[PDB]
RNA sequence: UUCGCCCAUUAAAGCGGUACGUGAGCUGGGUUCAGAACGUCGUGAGACAGUUCGGUCCAUAUCCGGUGUGGGCGUUAGAG
RNA sequence: UCGGAGAGAGGCUCGGUGAAAUAGACAUGUCUGUGAAGAUGCGGACUACCUGCACCUGGACAGAAAGACCCUAUGAAGCU
RNA sequence: CGGUAGGGGAGCGUUCCGUGUUAGGGAGAAACGCGUGCGUGAGCCGCGUUGGACGAAGCGGAAGCGAGAAUGUCGGCUUG
RNA sequence: GGCCAGUGAGACGAUGGGGGAUAAGCUUCAUCGUCGAGAGGGAAACAGCCCGGAUCACCAGCUAAGGCCCCUAAAUGACC
RNA sequence: AACCCAGAGCUAGCUGGUUCUCCCCGAAAUGCGUUGAGGCGCAGCAGUUGACUGGACAUCUAGGGGUAAAGCACUGUUUCG
RNA sequence: CUGACCGCGUGCCUGUUGAAGAAUGAGCCGGCGACUCAUAGGCAGUGGCUUGGUUAAGGGAACCCACCGGAGCCGUAGCGA
RNA sequence: AUCCCGUGUGAAUCAGCAAGGACCACCUUGCAAGGCUAAAUACUCCUGGGUGACCGAUAGCGAAGUAGUACCGUGAGGGA
RNA sequence: AGACAACCUGGCGAACUGAAACAUCUUAGUAGCCAGAGGAAAAGAAAGCAAAAGCGAUUCCCGUAGUAGCGGCGAGCGAA
């Protein structure tokens, strides 16, 4: 008859993407049915979502042969990169902060 | 001594015409505002919140009944052995200076800083800490008489019945 | 005799601080229809929470004689 | 302590009159109008401060142009600039049109150079 | 009333635009103003894209525009 | 129909006395186009010596302040 | 280094008070009128075949402190 | 984080669409540009299209968009 | 629902107005709630002030997706055989 | 000072998505004419003390003001109805 | 609770009565149902002295002259 | 006996307003009116405070304190 009733978004879909890091606790997915299974590491909860146990980098894969299930592994940094450009610009940063800062009161006159 | 906005003279100066009330509407209008705590007419913060646990009935709220020091105070201060403490000789040194309602109060004693010196200390209450670094580094704690409690004779002859049972029994 | 701002009374029975200065409120929704809340909804709503930055200011403007860090 | 507004007033509108001098009309008299007429005036002036620089160069392109046309059938502004610039010549236009009208034949001997080394 | 009908003619009794072309040119209705009555709706005060009778719009033309009618000056000396 | 002539009071000229509403400034054409979508004032053409007087009322969204109609206001009042 | 709402910085001026019963002033003060003077500007500095007795600068203080708009308002004078 | 503002009527254009008649300079959303709050040039004139973002002086120069018969700056240029 | 005076400078989320100069920076017309719609509260986006920071503009890789296109495997729909 | 002729040049304000508007307002000129004061709260800038800071009313060679006046008030303990 | 009044009831005298924020016990404090009393505090139609970061004829009192006058209003009142 | 600016005491006693509407509440026992008396009026010599320690008629100021509290627990009111 009369239309014109309808729902605010429920804000449903993927919080953390493929290779990215995950805390534990951290919502991976927030779900309506399970569009995606648990994987390792992984808890499932009682809406489906899903949410991990472990820091790590989160992977998405093929439970087989059709669907997807999600997991979360385990990563290493050790690269802190030494000399590099990231690394060169951040430092560049700090120096002109702290020389900027102590011409300061150095200043005769 | 910085120089006032005056406002309304001028565009060049400063807030000119409007002032820097922009356009119109309530808050461009001359006289008292909305009151501080009214949102739109949307229920206010304040009253959509519940009221403070005991506040909210009528429950006397919560008073402080001692002038509470630490022993951090007592080191600081010019205290030579023998010294009496109590609550003169700390407004003597300035370090408490009590108001109306902290006039009319006692004075307690808790542990903080670890002491050095023999004092002498008279005061209402200790906290257990408090007495047992006091009492170790060899102070004498003088605790003073609170006043009396007025009792009807009956509840003292109830209170007294039961010294006398405690006393027929151990004896 | 002059005028002394007056503490707005109302929400004073609703509002506090903390010893190190910051305000807090009580949760909203704990009186009745508690039946029908899980009881770890009901948990959360127990706990003192301390008060959205944004309202601040409203607070702020009815409470003057409240003693406030706003940690500046 | 009553402070009367004064002078402060007369001094700042006569200042104003005295820019307005020889407006034709209410334009002269009229202090209210005077106002206006002094910014319009005043923005007018900015304008074509403005206006002016592209002005003479109209004119001495215009001039230039008609000095050179005497010469050649084929000839043009366009071509002799061109032509002084392949030549390498700095001359600029308020010069080559102040050459035109006051020493015709020196613009005639320009020309007969750059035609030699076009040549 | 736009519309339209008829009578008697007529060569024929065209359709449109111009802020209903035209209300500081004119006049009827219409904005159903206040009175009153009928039908109808409403307990009611009152109401009606119902009907009915009664019911105040002024104006010395500044400018443009116009219809006329002069003066000045020009028309390279002045005139008829 | 279909207007005509006449008489008085004005109008008109001369002398005396002498207002008013109005008014941003006005050196104040027409057509067309444009534009807050109907222009003396912007564009393009066209037409126009300067300035009176008597007449005319198409324009200046002409003039005489809250628009009676419609809506708003947590306005006002009367009435049920 | 465009700029409305709007925010910040730096200034000018008016009357009055302190310095002060100041410097100066019937050998012409304030004001009024003028400038080939100097300022980014508000303004300043200089000048007077006006005027006829007051009153700067500096360094500070205070406000009935700056007008073109309020169908503002009171006087004066036009237009018609 | 502190202190302390305005704004909460938007307009068109490009693109994706819904309502409507794949009507409206209509309406309502989404990602962008300009106007708002932006002058200059091109668009005859011409908020929203194109170029370009105006500290100021210059009677200097090179270009963008767009142009080169006359009004009106530049070719009454060349070759198909 | 008289008039005059007084409460009364009533009240007006409304309309009008709000006066010297220069310098720097500079928006919004959106969302939510509202006896709300031309008002207001908070958020979004100014300014000024501090504290932490290391980015931005580019370049490449990686994620999840179900739009454009496409398709008839399901759900409808449809023509003829 | 005047101004032959050429070029450019859509009053001001208000208020609007937007105005030369045929949108409002002003006949003209000169005056009068608007973010003020008291008291509190918050923040900033400057000082004074930090042997913590400060006095209120009150008293004062009339005022101002020397010198008093610690009653109060702010900061030194929180958690909890 | 304390305090004070309409209607109706209605005590006790110091071995009492009242008060101590419903009420009861205990303790403390006090003596209603008779009166009267200065100062410290409020004010300006005024009187006498004094001061003024108060006004200087649109200001200051409405009023520097016939000022509550002229004038207006039946009147209360308005009012240069 | 009448007159008498403000202050004061008693008697009657509002409403706009605030609460973003409004009725309890606020405005406010304010204005206004009436009566009365004075240079002041009123209040005033504990049937009072307080709390287990003490004060010693009334009035006025500072403070306690925007505290305890009151409150469509709203707007606000607000002690000792
Ligand atoms: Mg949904
Ligand atoms: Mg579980
Ligand atoms: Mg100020
Ligand atoms: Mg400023
Ligand atoms: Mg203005
Ligand atoms: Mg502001
Ligand atoms: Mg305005
Ligand atoms: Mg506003
Ligand atoms: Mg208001
Ligand atoms: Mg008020
Ligand atoms: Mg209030
Ligand atoms: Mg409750
Ligand atoms: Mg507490
Ligand atoms: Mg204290
Ligand atoms: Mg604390
Ligand atoms: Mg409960
Ligand atoms: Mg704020
Ligand atoms: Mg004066
Ligand atoms: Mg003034
Ligand atoms: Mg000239
Ligand atoms: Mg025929
Ligand atoms: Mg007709
Ligand atoms: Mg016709
Ligand atoms: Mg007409
Ligand atoms: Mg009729
Ligand atoms: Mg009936
Ligand atoms: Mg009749
Ligand atoms: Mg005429
Ligand atoms: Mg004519
Ligand atoms: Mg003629
Ligand atoms: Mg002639
Ligand atoms: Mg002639
Ligand atoms: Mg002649
Ligand atoms: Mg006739
Ligand atoms: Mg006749
Ligand atoms: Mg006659
Ligand atoms: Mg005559
Ligand atoms: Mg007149
Ligand atoms: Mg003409
Ligand atoms: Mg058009
Ligand atoms: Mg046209
Ligand atoms: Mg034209
Ligand atoms: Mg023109
Ligand atoms: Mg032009
Ligand atoms: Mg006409
Ligand atoms: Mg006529
Ligand atoms: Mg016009
Ligand atoms: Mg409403
Ligand atoms: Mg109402
Ligand atoms: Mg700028
Ligand atoms: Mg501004
Ligand atoms: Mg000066
Ligand atoms: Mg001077
Ligand atoms: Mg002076
Ligand atoms: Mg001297
Ligand atoms: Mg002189
Ligand atoms: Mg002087
Ligand atoms: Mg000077
Ligand atoms: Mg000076
Ligand atoms: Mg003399
Ligand atoms: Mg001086
Ligand atoms: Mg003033
Ligand atoms: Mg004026
Ligand atoms: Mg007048
Ligand atoms: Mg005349
Ligand atoms: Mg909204
Ligand atoms: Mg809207
Ligand atoms: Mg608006
Ligand atoms: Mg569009
Ligand atoms: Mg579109
Ligand atoms: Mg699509
Ligand atoms: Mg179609
Ligand atoms: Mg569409
Ligand atoms: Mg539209
Ligand atoms: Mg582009
Ligand atoms: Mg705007
Ligand atoms: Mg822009
Ligand atoms: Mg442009
Ligand atoms: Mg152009
Ligand atoms: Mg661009
Ligand atoms: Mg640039
Ligand atoms: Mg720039
Ligand atoms: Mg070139
Ligand atoms: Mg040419
Ligand atoms: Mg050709
Ligand atoms: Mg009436
Ligand atoms: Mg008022
Ligand atoms: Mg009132
Ligand atoms: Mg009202
Ligand atoms: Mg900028
Ligand atoms: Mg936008
Ligand atoms: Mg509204
Ligand atoms: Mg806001
Ligand atoms: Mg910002
Ligand atoms: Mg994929
Ligand atoms: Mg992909
Ligand atoms: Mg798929
Ligand atoms: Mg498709
Ligand atoms: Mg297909
Ligand atoms: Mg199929
Ligand atoms: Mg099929
Ligand atoms: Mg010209
Ligand atoms: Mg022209
Ligand atoms: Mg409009
Ligand atoms: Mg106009
Ligand atoms: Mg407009
Ligand atoms: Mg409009
Ligand atoms: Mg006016
Ligand atoms: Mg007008
Ligand atoms: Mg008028
Ligand atoms: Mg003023
Ligand atoms: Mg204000
Ligand atoms: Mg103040
Ligand atoms: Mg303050
Ligand atoms: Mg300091
Ligand atoms: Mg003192
Ligand atoms: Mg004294
Ligand atoms: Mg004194
Ligand atoms: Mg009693
Ligand atoms: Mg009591
Ligand atoms: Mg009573
Ligand atoms: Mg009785
Ligand atoms: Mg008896
Ligand atoms: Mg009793
Ligand atoms: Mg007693
Ligand atoms: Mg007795
Ligand atoms: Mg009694
Ligand atoms: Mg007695
Ligand atoms: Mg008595
Ligand atoms: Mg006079
Ligand atoms: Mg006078
Ligand atoms: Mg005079
Ligand atoms: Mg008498
Ligand atoms: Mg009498
Ligand atoms: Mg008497
Ligand atoms: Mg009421
Ligand atoms: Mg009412
Ligand atoms: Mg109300
Ligand atoms: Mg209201
Ligand atoms: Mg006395
Ligand atoms: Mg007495
Ligand atoms: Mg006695
Ligand atoms: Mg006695």
């Amino acid at each position: 008859t009369k239309n014109g009733r309808d729902s605010k978004g429920q804000r449903l879909g993927v919080k953390i993407y493929g290779d990215q890091v995950a805390k534990p606790g951290a919502i991976i997915i927030r779900q309506r049915g399970t569009k995606f299974h648990p994987g390792k590491n992984v808890g499932i909860g009682k809406d489906h979502t899903i949410f991990a146990l472990i820091d790590g980098l989160v992977k998405f894969e093929k439970y087989g042969p059709d669907k997807k299930k999600v997991s979360v592994y385990p990563r290493e940094i050790q690269p802190e990169n030494p000399n590099s450009y990231r690394a060169r610009k951040r430092e560049n940063f700090r120096l002109q902060r702290e020389k900027k800062k102590a011409r300061r009161e150095g200043y005769s006159f | 001594r910085k120089k006032g906005k005056r406002k309304g003279r001028g565009h060049a100066a400063g807030q000119g015409g409007s002032c820097g009330f922009g356009m119109r509407g309530q808050k461009s209008r001359s006289g008292p505002g909305i009151m501080r705590g009214f949102e739109g007419g949307q229920m206010p913060l304040y009253r959509r919140i519940p009221k403070l646990r005991g506040i909210a009935g009528g429950m006397r709220a919560g008073l402080p009944k001692y002038v509470p020091i630490n022993l951090r105070d007592i080191e600081v201060a010019g205290f030579k052995e023998g010294e009496e403490v109590s609550l003169e000789s700390l407004k003597a040194k300035g370090i408490i200076n009590p108001s109306g309602r902290e006039r009319r109060l006692p004075l307690k004693i808790l542990g903080e800083g670890e002491l050095s010196t023999k004092l002498q200390i008279k005061a209402r209450a200790f906290s257990g800490s408090a007495k047992e670094k006091l009492e170790a580094a060899g102070c004498s704690v003088t605790v003073l008489p609170g006043r009396k409690k007025y009792i009807k004779e009956s509840v003292r002859k109830n209170l007294a019945r039961a010294d006398e049972y405690f006393a027929k029994k151990r004896a | 005799k002059g005028y002394k701002m007056k503490t707005h009374k109302a929400s004073a029975k609703r509002f506090r601080v903390t010893g190190k200065g910051k305000i807090v409120r009580r949760r909203a929704g704990k009186q009745h229809l508690l039946a029908k809340k899980n009881t770890k909804r009901k948990n959360r709503l127990s706990k003192l929470i301390q008060v959205d930055r944004s309202d601040y200011d409203n607070v702020i403007g009815a409470l003057p004689y409240l003693k406030v860090n706003r940690k500046v | 302590t009553r402070v009367k507004r004064g002078y402060i007033a007369r001094r700042r509108r006569k200042k104003i009159r005295f820019f307005a001098s020889s407006f034709r009309g209410a334009h002269s008299r009229l202090t209210r109008t005077i106002a206006q007429q002094k910014i319009r005036a005043l923005v007018s002036a900015h304008r074509d401060r403005d206006r002016q620089k592209r002005d003479f160069r109209r004119l001495w392109i215009t001039r230039i142009n008609a000095a050179i046309r005497e010469r050649g059938v084929y000839y043009n502004y366009s071509k002799f600039i061109h032509d002084l610039y392949k030549r390498q010549l700095l001359l600029n236009r308020k010069i080559l049109a102040q050459i035109a009208i006051l020493n015709p034949n020196c613009i005639y001997m320009i020309y007969n150079e750059i035609i030699k080394k076009e040549d």
